[PDB]
Parts: structure tokens; sequence; C-alpha cells
């Protein structure tokens, strides 16, 4: 028989990581104009609207 | 370690006016008409959670 023991030793390590990013954007512009002009004379009548 | 952020915001506007203007002459006449109409919107929601 021999005498010499046991001397052990262990280690783990272990790591874990995550990233989520999430964006949006919604822009709308509207703008609408109108003119309406009219003219009338006679003579005697006058018509403006 | 968990975060959730959210931020809207909404605007609107609309307005409108209208004139008209008639007169009969020969016995001169007038009338005027005025018209004025304004709307405006806003919104805000905003949500956050860690």
């Amino acid at each position: 028989a021999v005498l010499g023991g046991i001397y052990e030793y262990t280690l783990v390590m272990n790591k874990e990581a995550m990233e989520r990013g999430d964006y949006t954007l919604n822009n709308v512009h509207a703008c609408a104009k109108n003119d309406f002009k009219i003219g009338g004379a006679i003579e005697e009548v006058y018509v403006s609207l | 370690a968990n975060d959730l952020l959210s931020k809207v915001k909404k605007d609107k506007s609309d307005s409108f006016g209208v004139t008209i203007g008639i007169g009969p002459a020969g016995s001169p006449l007038l009338v005027g008409v005025g018209v004025s109409h304004s709307q405006d919107t806003s919104f805000l929601n905003e949500l956050n959670k860690y």
C-alpha cells in the first residue's frame, strides 16, 4: 500500500446576457385650402358671393 | 432585470372660416356674413415599468 492522500479542487462559472430594443414613430400632416369668389354686375342688379 | 417604457403624444388642430357678402344696388343694399371655427385636440400618454 502507498500512503499518498487526496487533495482536489474544482470551480465552475456561468454567464448569460440579453438585450431588447423596440422603437416606432408616426407623423402625418394634412392641409387643405380653397378660395371661391363670384362677381356679377348689370345695369340694375349686383351679385357677389 | 427588465425595463418597459412607452410614451406617446398626439396633437390635432383644425380651423375654418367662411365670409359672404351680397348686395343688390339699383336702391343700394348690403348684406354681410361672417363664419369662424377652430378645433384643437391634444393627447398624451406615458407608461413605464421596471
